[PDB]
């Protein structure tokens, strides 16, 4: 059976485009698709797609749960057996939800999170998406409560695969491939196991309006990057590392409140070393 | 016995 | 850095017509991993054909064995056919007895 | 002794043909004892020698979820790879890794190994002191940064201090009348025309357990070393091997050319000559 796939996605907003491709034989032309109730029927009225087929831009209509069979002339059959199903999301339908995160963000590797998204718009179901991935985005039905629904979907344990931007969707009763306009993003962090920085303050924690004061985080190991988060939540500023004489690896955040530091490391900006100890400034 | 160490890039 | 693959065509057991045996076409040295093997009896694919677990040598390239139980003939003619990317078309390798 | 374990783990990806996969083979010398392929249905460590066959559920069961995470592991260092090397999601790529330990006649340990490689080069190597790295690039750089980061060569350390050799020792014992029992090679010259006026000699060593083994060609006592074709050692299908060394002689001088075969297997070297 052919391979079905979806490129660059096959979750698209409205306007965007997708491009379903059907390898078989070792190539990626002459084949024909159906959708999940017409399982037999072939649509467009039977179109043998010469390639890959593009859609674009993407309509409500390109939404759907697909097939595809390839040409095979020197068989009983004209063609293949059914390919695996590719579902097409299309987005930007309605109201955007709303995601957040419990506890919070930042999840220490092997723990686990929990990602709620809730809506005043009754979804019957929702979908919860990492950015950048090839897997199904994550399903479950809306309950509904106080004027609102809600779902609440459980990340872990943690592991860096799992660590990414997330959005979550909503989609009404009768049209399960349309989804909403996506949530606001929500980075999910994954902390350790890298070993600790150290956090300093320069010329130390008391300071007086208005003076300066300089934050310092260091470490022995080499992390490329330091991530300077106070609590209380604003997102964390991002400073590269240096290397010192004294061969460790520093950067330095001029500025009260609670502080901590976590390296990390190029290409890599979803893990992140375990926190350092806590400073009050 | 295959390796149970995690080797993450 | 694309290996083409080596192939050798053996017996399991020194050949004599008329006795059950095993054919083996062993191809090694390639790189990527996906490749294309069928044995054949007079140019048509034989149809129980097993094969080895991918595993790589020393060097990274790839090794497979192919293999299906067969009892030679001196008219049956047996050989391997194998595809890789680097070649253009199939490769076919007989079976000789000598080699 | 001596003897060896070592796993070997491919990782692929292949956009737009299938699915990522992750294929992973166990072996105690030249022996494939266990594998796992994130293709099947249903993917569990299986065995793939009869004597590892009778080893209890636990261990079937804790190799499985081990080999899954490992395979996911695998899967996301696919997609971090293509950031450190700027590459593009629509082409295929190939993660190598093998590891294991090597033990001496007594059963301890006489060296470990890790070693990875990125689309068939080396990528990064655990060092012989088996506590410090070696990276063949800026990208394996990063790599070896994080690994640092994290003590990873500790761990890996006392995989290969404890867990490896206490294992090997097992398999060499559940396997010992295989695994510690060499098959010496059947050996015999045959001769081949090339013209009148030259010949192929060919020497063969066949159905030899372990793969290790050394044909020679020598011509009154001096090695052939430059003149001998040498065909790879290759598998029988029964756990055995096959091998060959060929040499072009000029007609009528056959008799100067003998044959040494070196095998664990054989209780003296071989000479062999055609006739
Ligand atoms: C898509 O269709 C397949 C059958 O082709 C079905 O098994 C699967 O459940 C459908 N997926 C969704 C999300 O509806
Ligand atoms: C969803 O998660 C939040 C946070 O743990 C919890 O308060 C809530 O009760 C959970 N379940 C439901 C049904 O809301
Ligand atoms: C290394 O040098 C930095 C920068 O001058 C200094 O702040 C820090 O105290 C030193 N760290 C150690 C461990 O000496």
């Amino acid at each position: 059976k052919p391979f079905l796939s979806a490129w660059p996605s096959a979750v698209v907003p409205r306007g965007g485009h997708v491009t379903l491709r059907c390898h078989y034989r070792h190539r990626f032309n002459n084949f024909m698709l159906y959708k999940e109730d017409r399982i037999h029927i072939p649509i467009f009225h039977g179109r043998i797609f010469q390639e890959s087929f593009n859609m674009s831009p993407v309509t409500t209509a390109h939404a759907g749960n697909y097939t595809c069979r390839g040409s095979h002339p020197h068989s009983p059959t004209g063609w293949s057996a059914p390919s695996n199903p590719v579902v097409i999301m299309v987005t930007g339908n309605h109201r955007k939800p709303s995601l957040l995160a419990h506890p919070g963000p930042l999840v220490k590797s092997g723990e686990r999170v929990i990602l709620q998204c809730w809506s005043d718009i009754m979804f019957e179901h929702f979908f919860l998406h990492k950015e950048g991935i090839s897997k199904d985005p994550s399903r479950l039905v809306g309950q509904i409560h106080d004027g609102v629904s809600k779902a609440n979907f459980s990340i872990g344990p943690m592991m860096l695969a799992l660590a990414g931007t997330y959005r979550c969707y909503g989609s009404v009763t009768h049209t399960p491939y349309q989804l909403s306009a996506p949530s606001d993003p929500l980075d999910i962090v994954v902390t350790g196991p890298y070993e600790k920085p150290s956090l300093s303050a320069q010329p130390g924690p008391k300071v007086q309006a208005g003076e300066s004061v300089t934050l310092s985080c260091s470490s022995r190991s080499s992390y490329d990057m330091y991530h300077l988060s106070r609590e209380g939540g604003a997102h964390e500023r991002r400073l590269p590392a240096v290397r010192k004489v004294n061969r460790t690896f520093q950067a330095d955040f001029p500025l009260g409140g609670t502080y901590r530091c976590f390296g990390s490391f190029r290409h890599s900006p979803y893990e992140w070393s375990d926190p350092s100890d806590p400073l009050l400034v | 016995l295959s390796s149970p160490v995690t080797k993450s890039f | 850095i694309q290996r083409t693959p080596k192939i050798q065509v053996y017996s399991r057991h020194p050949a004599e017509n008329g006795k059950s045996n095993f054919l083996n076409c062993y191809v090694s040295g390639f790189h990527p991993s996906d490749i294309e093997v069928d044995l054949l009896k007079n140019g048509e694919r034989i149809e129980k054909v097993e094969h080895s677990d991918l595993s790589f040598s020393k060097d990274w390239s790839f090794y497979l064995l192919y293999y299906t139980e067969f009892t030679p003939t001196e008219k049956d003619e047996y050989a391997c056919r194998v595809n890789h990317v680097t070649l253009s078309q199939p490769k076919i390798v007989k079976w000789d007895r000598d080699m | 002794g001596s003897h060896s374990m070592r796993y070997f783990y491919t990782a692929m990806s292949r956009p737009g043909r299938g699915e990522p996969r992750f294929i992973a083979v166990g072996y105690v010398d030249d022996t494939q004892f266990v594998r796992f392929d994130s293709d099947a249905a249903s993917p569990r460590m299986a065995p793939r020698a009869p004597w590892i066959e009778q080893e209890g559920p636990e261990y079937w069961d804790g190799e499985t979820r081990n080999m899954k995470a490992s395979a996911q592991t695998y899967r996301e260092n696919l997609r971090i790879a293509l950031r450190y090397y700027n590459q593009s999601e629509a082409g295929s790529h190939i993660i190598q890794v093998m590891y294991g330990c090597d033990v001496g006649p007594d059963g301890r340990l006489l060296r470990g190994h890790d070693q990875s490689a990125y689309d068939g080069k080396d990528y990064i190597a655990l060092n012989e002191d088996l506590s410090s790295w070696t990276a063949a690039d800026t990208a394996a750089q990063i790599t070896q940064r994080k690994w640092e980061a994290a003590r990873v060569a500790e761990q890996l350390r006392a995989y290969l201090e404890g867990l490896c050799v206490e294992w090997l020792r097992r398999y060499l014992e559940n396997g010992k009348e295989t695994l510690q029992r060499a098959d010496p090679p059947k050996t015999h010259v045959t001769h081949h025309p090339i013209s009148d006026h030259e010949a192929t000699l060919r020497c063969w060593a066949l159905g030899f357990y372990p793969a290790e083994i050394t044909l020679t060609w020598q011509r009154d006592g001096e090695d052939q070393t430059q003149d001998t074709e040498l065909v790879e050692t290759r598998p029988a299908g029964d756990r055995t091997f096959q091998k060959w060394a060929a040499v072009v002689v000029p007609s009528g001088e056959e008799q100067r050319y003998t044959c040494h075969v070196q095998h664990e297997g054989l209780p003296k070297p071989l000479t062999l000559r055609w006739e």
